[PDB]
């Protein structure tokens, strides 16, 4: 999508 | 370069002096490896998000705080700052102040409207870092951070500041070019993905942070309002066992040509 960091989403395996 | 009047020295020295006025546990800066004075200089150290306009902050008559009489560890149950979490509720903290193993990736802290007190179990990313960290220049990355004590598995290292901008103007800086960012996306909630933070003139030493496709840190989204999901703190916590003197690096992706991070899983792409 981007070249920028992300959060990768709160789609969760335990950050 | 604009500063060529000015020495290696004096340049070295204006940014340890820089890094002097920072609030909290002492950074340094060391280079032993090229011979690059510093980072910017023209680069400031925030406390708190440096908002643009565009950018809508969060309503305070929104806001909502818990009635805790700070907060029990014990009883999570009473506290209201943890209702948008699923059972088994609990706080995302141990007795031991670092992020649980089971807590997921957002963190429902307290806030200025709790009746907490500023030692609320509650309030860790708030009350900030704890770590003495070290700012140093690296092999093929550019500079790079490293921590000077041990950092077990959940201890909060820093939040990643910056300017929050919105869409237009993340685009519009998205851009001078070479390979070198800081910008990072507000994107864990996709109801509401709208504002990027750039840590280009203004941000904390996480924009220091190098990629690392085996990441020892990663990120948390401290949650200390209502339902307002486009600002968060974005939280790093370590996820590995973090010894002195080693680099801190999380994953850019979030779980310039090729990446240098040398693991033996490298994806050989930042993808930011
Ligand atoms: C947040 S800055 C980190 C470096 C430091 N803040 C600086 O300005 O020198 C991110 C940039 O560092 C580079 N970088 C970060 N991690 C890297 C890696 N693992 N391998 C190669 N380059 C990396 C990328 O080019 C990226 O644009
Ligand atoms: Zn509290
Ligand atoms: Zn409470
Ligand atoms: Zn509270
Ligand atoms: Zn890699």
């Amino acid at each position: 999508q981007t070249a920028r960091l992300s959060t990768g989403g709160c789609a969760p395996r335990k950050q | 370069d604009s500063y060529t009047h000015l020495s290696f020295y004096e340049k070295r020295e204006l940014f340890r002096k820089k890094l002097r006025e920072i609030e909290g546990p002492e950074v340094t800066l060391v280079n032993e490896v090229d011979d690059e004075p510093c980072p910017s200089l023209d680069f400031q150290f925030i406390s708190q998000y440096r908002l643009t306009q565009g950018v809508i902050p969060p309503d305070p008559n929104f806001q909502s705080g818990c009635n805790c009489s700070g907060c029990d560890l014990n009883n999570p149950s009473r506290c209201e700052c943890l209702d948008d979490l699923d059972e088994p509720t609990h706080f995302a903290y141990d007795a031991q102040g670092r992020v649980r193993a089971d807590t997921g990736a957002v963190i429902y802290e307290c806030n200025s409207f709790c009746s907490c007190s500023m030692e609320c179990p509650n309030r860790v990313v708030q009350r900030g870092r704890t770590l003495p960290l070290e700012i140093f220049k690296t092999k093929e990355k550019g500079w790079g951070v490293r921590s000077l004590r041990f950092a077990p598995a959940g201890t909060f290292i820093t939040c990643y500041l910056g300017e929050v901008i919105t869409s237009a103007e993340a685009a519009k800086r998205d851009k001078d070019d070479d390979g070198i960012t800081y910008l990072f996306d507000l994107d864990m909630f996709d109801d509401a993905s709208e504002y990027t933070v750039d840590a280009q003139n203004y941000g904390d030493v996480s924009r220091f942070f190098n990629h690392s496709c085996s990441p020892n840190i990663a990120i948390y989204s401290a949650v200390r309002n209502h339902g307002f999901r486009t600002i968060y703190d974005l939280a790093f916590f370590a996820i590995k066992d973090i010894q002195p003197l080693e680099e801190l690096t999380f994953d850019y992706a979030g779980a310039r040509r090729q990446c240098k991070c040398g693991s033996a899983n490298c994806r050989g792409w930042l993808f930011g």
